[PDB]
């Protein structure tokens, strides 16, 4: 019922792929799928790293 | 250069963030595989055939890499988080400690 | 930069390892094998164990906490031919001979 293996497996066809290569729209609508599933994922492990991993690379990409 | 063996390994919730969702507990012993995995592996009663022969094949062709020193037995942790009116759930969580490693 | 966790070919002939003084059929076969990064994300898509993901974590912080690692996660048999003491060509399968999928452990 937690929606992040959707979420996750879309992302890993637009990065990687084919940085800022042009975007970061890539991880802005990642995020907004885990911000979506977030009720449906509030004891998943993998939701909890993704929403972790995504933060970190939108630091280092310096996306917004 | 040392071989495939299990070593400590603890995990702090608060220094990989987690805090922000796990109520309990605050960290937990996960351990973690390394080592080498050398010709012989059947020392290893957690060693696949496949892990033999890329072994093998390894000390012939040196660009084929060695098998890899990985968990072959793992254990489960009961973890705390909050519920949508911030209640309290306990979930057991698997595969969350290293109980033994092989050559995989 | 660096390749992701991924099945990679390889044929292995048994008389290049000399398993060609016990193995009389097959001359060698496709066994595979596994490599590359281990990034973040893991779980089902790369196929990864909480542990794998909880030890990707950790080395993201801590450095000398090494990545998971890109092995089998399925793996398939093979049926070979032996002589035994009688000299007579004996079938037997081997199993986890051959990598029919890659994932992070």
């Amino acid at each position: 019922p937690c929606k992040i293996l959707k979420c996750n497996s879309e992302f890993w066809s637009a990065t990687s792929g084919s940085d800022t290569p042009e975007f970061c729209a890539a991880l802005r609508s990642y995020a907004l799928c885990t911000r979506r599933t977030a009720r449906t994922c509030r004891g998943d492990l993998a939701y909890h790293s993704a929403v972790h991993g995504i933060e970190d690379l939108m630091s280092q990409h310096n996306c917004s | 250069k040392s071989s495939c063996k299990r070593h400590p390994l603890y995990v702090d919730f608060s220094d990989v963030g987690w805090n922000d969702w796990i109520v309990a507990p605050p960290g937990y012993h996960a351990f973690y595989c390394h080592g080498e995995c050398p010709f012989p592996l059947a020392d290893h009663l957690n060693s696949t055939n496949h892990a033999i022969v890329q072994t093998l094949v390894n000390s012939v062709n040196s660009k084929i890499p060695k098998a890899c020193c990985v968990p072959t037995e793992l254990s489960a942790i009961s973890m705390l988080y909050l519920d949508e009116n911030e209640k309290v759930v306990l979930k057991n969580y698997q595969d969350m400690v290293v109980e033994g490693c092989g050559c995989r």
